[PDB]
């Protein structure tokens, strides 16, 4: 992916650019410091030729400093790549100024060591660019020896060693550049993957929740969500299954039933009837949305609003009467094409309702009260095509609407009714912006929490074996650097060199014991254990650092050797080893780094000062001793500053990425928990296959979801005594305790439904105090009818038990039937699983025309359980048909 | 402040004295209709005594036959829906009450159904005959009023609020109890300990004490009262003591286990107490603790108390003890 990798380069360019901002600032200090000491050395002013080139060089570094800031603000980063080239050429040119003209007469070879290391450490140039930039300085060092032949006169040999001194910078420099870039690739790759997973899970969470919120309004879904989270420690003290009901006031209830349903039911089959029903009811849902209703349920051929239930409205019944006029208009519209005569009747009443859910399975929003019963009776009144505006509503709307005298006498005269990308950039940008002053220490870059730093320390160094290899090569090169350098005790220094080169190899084999499979596992475990804990690796990293330093100084201690500046660069060749060791902490690196300079400061003062003096007089030149020890610590200063800032920036980036990874993981965990809660609620609301079909696309593309089944049993269970039991006094809040008892009954039924004995039976819905369940919907034999019969008997037993526990008598009317049904969703916007057919109406009629406490059943297709009452002869709704009743199994 | 308030309800069988307990508690810490109810109670008592003169299978001997027109007058006005209140009727009632045959008929009141406050108002015919006085609070507590629905009385003692819940006790009214079984601090079960001799007026077969025991069994094992920790309030202790002191009726005559039962080692050493009353009260209490403990799980506990709802000192002492119990219980250890 060239587009993604280029996108990484734009991100990678900025982080490396932050390093060169201080290094260009570092360079301008280098020019003035060398210029100042040259001014202070001689009372007479320096050569005017000397000042001009450094003036260009000390001025261009200011320009690059003022050029990187503007490009960082700019969205493009082309000049950031150029800035590394502009900086490299500026310092690389410095060599020509010294070699041919005057330039920076101080230092010399050591200064080239500083920049040639620089162009592999802080320059945002890619790895391929670094080799070209590094080789340019190295090949120009070859030009330096030609333009300064007296340097070759100083050392006829060791000129190859001088190139070797500059060869290991390329060898060690690519190691830092490649590993640091590789680690940056993983950090960018990981932060790109984590955001991809977070966005993937958020869309699913919002899509899953959008279906749950389609039904079950928010003001009860919030209560359910709070309940399932277990907000308190435990709810070990519970006596009731709890309810989610609330009382509302100043609402209006509509109703509608098809007058001639049975006449047209026999004319056409089930599929066409379902099609017309869905068309009418979907247009009706659109009308309800237009007129501020919210439908509660669709039972058979019935449809009813609640006006202003979740939010109050001053004109609450106005919306109901307007949408009722819309009901009439839509019925007239569908009356076109001379198809049928499905005209209906509408009844409206206003009052107080109790809204909530009952039971544990297939939760559905409903309303129970006495006033909804008044609305139901007003609808059942009659005169299809006309509304009922009984006194509780006529005085509600206004006196501005003219309505007739109302019904004469159609319903029972009881109770006196009185009718009348850029995100990822801001993803990275907000990480640094928030963490400018936050959990990380402003300078030590340490997390405030001890555990957060500790869980960082346990992370293993994946390049520890490769990083320790780098320390071996540089220590091997200083051995080759010094081996050809002359000394008095050539053999005695080699014996110590052999020990030191073996000491590093001793740690090499120990730290590569895991790499050495042939070596025993116990040794391999120690290698893993070394990198497992940060402190055990820190001492080894410190240890391997020392061996490079001991090897780099022991040669000088042998000297009592006429080239004292070349032995100094070996310490510079040891300071890179600290920069190589990326993982070790920054402040710990400064403490060990401060040891290197302090020892060299002690070895560059009066001790071995005479050895520097004999070098001064031999070279002579123009006061070049300012390029000697006077500049030896000057080189050490810039090298130390560069190495320290490299370590600091590397640790800064690493800590930032770790902290953001932790934050993203926490967000992912929280979102996963929310997903689990939503999944639980959705599973409780709707069946599996229906929920899966409605979750993805084609929720509204397919207006009708339906399926035809052949062998399905249908059962109804009614409690006629609850209407007499129900009463709205003041002691019970408004009947809330009666609804609590009803919820207890329904919850007992639902819990009984969960037994393994009843696997083929699924609860469809509850109609007020009626319980409806079907048998054998999922084919996976007439055993499911037997299961349904056992379910009815168990329901009778449960109602008897709860009657015993309470202090009143309740009786169940059970109606069963068997046949072919059609199961599907009738509302695309609000998915409510439902079934239709002729056996459903037969079951409802058999339940309605029955005696309490007894089960009425059609033609007995089973001989397993014996029935009785064959001579019952119930006319029903279709035609007269005599069939039996249902006793127990025996 | 809803949690601070305590909700208490008085669940008990019929004629258990819970309403009397509520009245006494109300007058402890805070018209002509009451006079009318006293008159009606005395009226019902005298009419039932006159009817039971002849209704019982074992005939009760009468007084001097000349003093019989009074009986005919009481029988005649009893059928009248609107009973008269003339001085002549009160003279008739006093004449019956002083008669020895009527006294013997009253002594057999356990055979038929009669209010327990009959003799208190029957001793008050002379003062009620003038129909010009206001009965005292003690006479107010003797009134017999049927409780149909459930009633609440707000309470406040020592800066803490209490809630009262008076409910009916008849088998027809037991279906309304579920309306207030939620978030209740404790149940104050009241049992008429002296009703071991009589029977309930709804079936006329089961003993009142047996019905109360069945009610307590139903309440204790109720699935919606698993952790409620009922409090037991034995009532009518004075009536039980009087009945057991008379010797006409015995607890053994209706409960065979009583004869073998012995007084427990732990007892309340009341100075004005007899071994018989102690053994009777402890037999009843041990029956109730047995039925409670057989199903005991440690979730809820019962604290039996002996109470006489007529006198106010026993009421206030038992109420103080129960208030300490309810405070410790609201502590929710
Ligand atoms: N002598 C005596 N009479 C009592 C005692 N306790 C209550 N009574 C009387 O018994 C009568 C019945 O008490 P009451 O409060 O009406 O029972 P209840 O439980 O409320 O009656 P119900 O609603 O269940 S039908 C009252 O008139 C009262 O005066 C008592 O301890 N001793
Ligand atoms: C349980 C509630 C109670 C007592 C009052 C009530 O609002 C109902 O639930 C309605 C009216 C009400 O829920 C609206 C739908 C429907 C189906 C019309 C119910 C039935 O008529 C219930 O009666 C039966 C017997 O199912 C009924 C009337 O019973
Ligand atoms: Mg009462």
């Amino acid at each position: 992916s060239r587009d993604l990798e280029r996108l990484y380069q734009r991100y990678f360019l900025g982080q490396r650019r932050k390093s060169e901002v201080v290094m260009n600032v570092l360079d301008v200090l280098t020019k003035l410091t060398l210029l100042v000491l040259h001014l202070s050395l001689a009372s007479a002013p320096m050569d005017p030729l000397k000042g001009i080139l450094l003036g260009f060089f000390t001025g261009i570094e200011v320009v690059i400093c003022a050029l990187v800031v503007v490009r960082k603000d700019t969205t493009s980063h082309t000049y950031l790549q150029y800035s590394g080239v502009v900086t490299w050429v500026a310092m690389t040119t410095q060599i020509l100024a010294a070699g041919l003209g005057y330039g920076l007469l101080g230092d010399g070879i050591g200064y080239v060591l500083f920049t040639l290391f620089a162009t592999y450490s802080m320059l945002p140039l890619p790895l391929t660019w670094a080799i070209l930039a590094g080789l340019g300085t190295s090949l120009m060092q070859v030009v330096l020896q030609a333009v300064i032949p007296r340097l070759a006169v100083i050392s006829i040999n060791q000129v190859v060693a001088q190139a070797v001194l500059f060869m290991c910078m390329n060898t060690a420099g690519i190691f830092i550049s490649y590993l640091s870039d590789r680690a940056q690739r993983q950090a960018f790759l990981e932060t790109r993957r984590c955001v991809e997973a977070r966005l993937r899970l958020e869309t699913e969470n919002q899509r899953q929740e959008r279906l749950v919120l389609s039904v079950l309004p928010r003001f009860v879904v919030l209560e359910m969500i709070n309940d399932m989270t277990n907000v308190e420690d435990e709810h070990l003290q519970h006596q009731f299954h709890r309810i989610y009901i609330h009382r509302y006031e100043n609402v209006s209830i509509l109703f509608a039933d098809v007058k001639g349903f049975t006449n047209l039911s026999t004319t056409l089959s089930a599929q066409e009837l379902v099609r017309m029903l869905n068309e009418l009811f979907a247009r009706f849902d659109r009308l309800a949305h237009e007129h501020h209703c919210l439908r509660i349920k669709i039972l058979g051929d019935c449809y009813y609003c609640v006006s202003g239930l979740p939010e109050p409205r001053q004109d609450h019944a106005h919306c109901c009467v307007e949408m009722g006029l819309s009901m009439i208009k839509t019925i007239r519209y569908v009356r076109s094409r001379t198809k049928h005569d499905v005209d209906m009747r509408i009844g409206i009443h206003s009052g107080s309702v109790l809204c909530g859910v009952l039971g544990l399975r297939k939760w559905q929003f409903d309303v129970w009260s006495w006033d909804v019963d008044i609305a139901n009776k007003l609808e059942s009144g009659g005169i299809p095509g006309r509304i009922h505006i009984s006194k509780a509503t006529l005085d509600c709307l206004n006196g501005d609407y003219n309505v007739e005298e109302g019904h004469g006498k159609e319903r029972n005269e009881f109770l006196r009714k009185h009718n009348i990308k850029r995100i990822e950039h801001t993803i990275d940008l907000r990480s640094g912006d928030k963490l400018r002053r936050e959990h990380i220490k402003p300078f030590s870059l340490m997390f405030k929490d001890s555990s957060l730093e500790h869980k960082y320390s346990q992370m293993r160094d994946e390049v520890f074996k490769s990083n320790l290899v780098c320390a071996f090569i540089v220590l091997l090169f200083i051995t080759a650097i010094q081996s050809l350098l002359p000394s008095s005790r050539v053999m005695p220094m080699a014996i110590q060199f052999s020990i030191l080169i073996m000491l590093h190899s001793a740690l090499v084999l120990i730290t590569t014991a895991e790499d050495y499979k042939c070596l025993p596992l116990v040794l391999r475990k120690t290698c893993c254990w070394i990198n497992e804990t940060y402190l055990a690796r820190n001492v080894i990293i410190f240890a391997s650092i020392l061996i490079n330093f001991l090897g780099a100084i022991l040669n000088i201690l042998w000297c009592d050797c006429s080239y004292p500046e070349y032995f100094v660069f070996t310490g510079v060749l040891a300071m890179v080893t600290c920069a190589v060791f990326l993982r070790l902490n920054s402040v710990l690196k400064l403490a060990v780094l401060l040891i290197m300079i302090a020892i060299y400061a002690l070895l560059t003062e009066t001790i071995y000062a005479g050895l520097f003096l004999r070098y001064d007089n031999l070279n002579h030149s123009g006061e070049d001793f300012l390029g000697t020890k006077e500049a030896s610590l000057l080189l050490m200063a810039m090298f130390l500053l560069a190495v320290f800032y490299h370590g600091q920036q590397l640790e800064y980036t690493a800590r930032l990425d770790f902290l953001w990874r932790v934050q993203a993981k926490e967000e992912i965990n929280e979102m996963k928990e929310l997903r689990e809660h939503n999944e639980n609620m959705l599973r409780n609301i709707l069946p599996s296959h229906v929920a899966r079909h409605f979750l993805e696309k084609d929720r509204d593309n397919e207006e009708l979801y339906s399926q035809s089944y052949d062998a399905v049993g249908v059962m109804f269970a009614s409690i006629p005594g609850f209407a007499d039991f129900y009463s709205q006094t003041e002691m019970n809040n408004q009947g809330v305790e009666c609804l609590r008892l009803l919820n207890e009954i329904i919850a007992d039924f639902d819990e009984l439904l969960g037994e393994d004995r009843f696997q083929d039976i699924e609860k469809i819905k509850t109609i007020g105090s009626t319980y409806m369940a079907v048998s054998g919907l999922s084919p996976e034999k007439w055993g499911h009818l037997c299961a349904l019969a056992d379910f009815s008997l168990a329901l009778t037993e449960s109602i008897q038990e709860i009657n015993k526990h309470s202090f009143n008598n309740f009786e169940l009317r059970i109606g069963i039937s068997h046949g072919s049904v059609v199961a599907g969703v009738i509302g695309a916007k609000k998915p409510q699983y439902d079934i239709w057919g002729k056996t459903v109406n037969l079951a409802s009629r058999m339940d309605s025309t029955g005696v309490s406490g007894r089960i009425q059943v059609p033609e007995e297709t089973y001989l397993i359980l014996k029935d009785q009452g064959f001579a019952f002869d119930y006319r029903g709704e279709i035609y007269v048909k005599g069939i039996s009743e249902q006793e127990g199994k025996i | 402040v809803y949690r601070a308030t305590h909700r208490l309800l008085l669940l008990g069988a019929g004629e258990s004295g819970k309403s009397t307990i509520v009245k006494q508690m109300r007058i402890l810490h805070v018209k002509a209709t009451k006079v009318q109810d006293i008159k009606n109670n005395l009226k019902e008592a005298i009419e039932t005594i006159v009817a039971a003169m002849s209704n019982l299978v074992p005939p009760v001997e009468l007084a001097n036959p000349e003093n019989q027109f009074r009986v005919d007058y009481i029988l005649s006005v009893m059928n009248v829906p609107d009973f008269d209140f003339p001085p002549e009727f009160y003279e008739h009632a006093k004449a019956l009450w002083e008669d020895e045959g009527v006294r013997a008929c009253y002594e057999r009141s356990n055979e038929y159904q009669l209010i327990d406050c009959a003799q208190y108002f029957l001793d008050k015919i002379d003062v009620i005959k003038q129909d010009d006085y206001v009965p005292s609070d003690q006479d107010l507590l003797r009134c017999r009023v049927l409780t149909s629905g459930i009633f609440e009385t707000k309470f406040q003692v020592d800066k803490v609020n209490f809630h009262m819940f008076d409910v009916g006790g008849q088998r027809d009214e037991r279906r309304k109890w579920i309306q207030c079984f939620n978030d209740v601090t404790a149940i104050i079960f009241v049992v008429a300990s002296s009703s071991y001799n009589m029977v309930i007026r709804e079936d006329n077969q089961t003993n009142r004490l047996q019905e109360a025991l069945n009610l307590f069994k139903s309440i204790w094992n109720n699935r919606w009262l698993r952790t409620i920790s009922v409090i037991l309030f034995l009532n009518k202790q004075d009536l039980l003591a009087e009945k057991v002191l008379a010797g006409k009726s015995k607890i053994e005559d209706y409960f065979p286990e009583f004869a073998r039962y012995t007084t427990p080692e732990d007892a309340t050493p009341e100075p004005g107490e007899d071994p018989r009353v102690t053994r009777a009260k402890y037999f009843i209490r041990d029956e109730f603790l047995r039925i409670s403990t057989a199903s005991g799980d440690g979730r809820h506990y019962c604290y039996p108390h002996f109470t006489c709802a007529v006198d106010t000192e026993n009421i206030r002492r038992v109420f103080n003890d129960c208030r300490d119990i309810i405070q410790r219980m609201h502590l929710r250890q």
